[PDB]
Parts: C-alpha cells; structure tokens; sequence
C-alpha cells in the first residue's frame, strides 16, 4: 500500500464526466473539473487539462496522468504551507499518506484549517487526534472514507485499506 | 473493486 493506491481506492476511476459527492463535475480518479453547474464549462476545463477535444471522455492513461499531477499538487501544497509542513515532517510514512489524502480531498487551505487536529497529530496523541478529526463536516458527509483516513492516523498502519482477497 | 492487486 502507498498514497497512490490509497487514493485510487478512495476515489475510484471513471472515464466519463461524473459528479462528485458534492455535486461537482469530476473525471478520472477524483479530478475536479469545475464547481460551475455548467457541463459545457466542465468540458472546456477537461479539454484544457488533457490537451485535446475529449468530448467528455478520457482514456485510463489520461486519467492516471491527471491523478499523478493531483497527488503532486497535494504534496506541494503541504510542503509550501506553514501549518501543514511541520506536521507532515513530524509524521511517519503511513500517517504522511493520510495527510496527503485529506489535502487531495479538501485542498491545502481546507486542511490547514484543522488547527486542533493538526496540533494533536504533531503531539502524537493519536486517539485524541482521531476523535477530533471526526468532529467535522468532512466526517459527517463522507464517513466511510473519513473513517479509513482517521484509522490510518490513529494506527499508523494500512489496515483500513486491506481486504481478505488482497485486492479485487 | 474493479482494480486488481495483489496487496
Ligand atoms: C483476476 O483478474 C483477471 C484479469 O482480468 C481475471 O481474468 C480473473 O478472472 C481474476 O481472477
Ligand atoms: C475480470 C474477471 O474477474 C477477475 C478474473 C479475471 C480473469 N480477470 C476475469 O477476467
Ligand atoms: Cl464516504
């Protein structure tokens, strides 16, 4: 398991424009296109992102390319942010992935706003951090995914992302 | 699923 596999599990893969959990046009492995209610606006954003006239559909390789860019964007957002960077640097590799996951979902500014959770993570007060992280619109709106990310912070293991068949 | 493995 690693951050790419973790997010692939959490986001899925769809090759045609779809709406995310908030109703926003998205494609691929959770690539947000626009918050505009206009499908034409989303299609424009898609064509710009891919570099061709896609008519709302992409290939798996194209989806993976946007995904790789989006994971980089999350990592860069953490590394440039005065609140996120020290927390990230203080964490082990597994918990670093959990933080990247949150930033991928909610953005740099969004996660930097979790002030009390971030402090508990820096303090390595894992059960307390996990309790605090769940007191959030994030948790209430996407509880299964938030539970997996929170378990990863609580335990520093990949257990929430394992299954009996070892894939599927 | 819909993905593969193995983990
Ligand atoms: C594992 O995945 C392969 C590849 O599609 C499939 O052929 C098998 O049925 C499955 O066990
Ligand atoms: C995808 C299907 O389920 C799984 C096994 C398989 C052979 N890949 C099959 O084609
Ligand atoms: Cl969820």
């Amino acid at each position: 398991m690693n951050i790419f596999e973790m997010l692939r599990i959490d986001e899925g893969l769809r090759l045609k424009i779809y709406k995310d959990t908030e109703g926003y046009y998205t494609i691929g492995i959770g690539h947000l296109l626009t918050k505009s209610p206009s499908l034409n606006a989303a299609k424009s954003e898609l064509d710009k992102a891919i570099g061709r006239n896609t008519n709302g559909v992409i290939t798996k390789d194209e989806a993976e390319k946007l995904f790789n860019q989006d994971v980089d964007a999350a990592v860069r957002g953490i590394l440039r942010n005065a609140k996120l960077k020290p927390v990230y640097d203080s964490l082990d590799a597994v918990r670093r992935a959990a933080l990247i996951n949150m930033v991928f979902q909610m953005g740099e500014t969004g996660v930097a706003g979790f002030t009390n959770s971030l402090r508990m993570l820096q303090q390595k007060r894992w059960d307390e951090a996990a309790v605090n992280l769940a007191k959030s619109r994030w948790y209430n709106q996407t509880p299964n995914r938030a539970k997996r990310v929170i378990t990863t912070f609580r335990t520093g293991t990949w257990d929430a992302y394992k299954n009996a068949c070892k894939x599927x | 699923x819909x993905n593969x493995x193995y983990x």
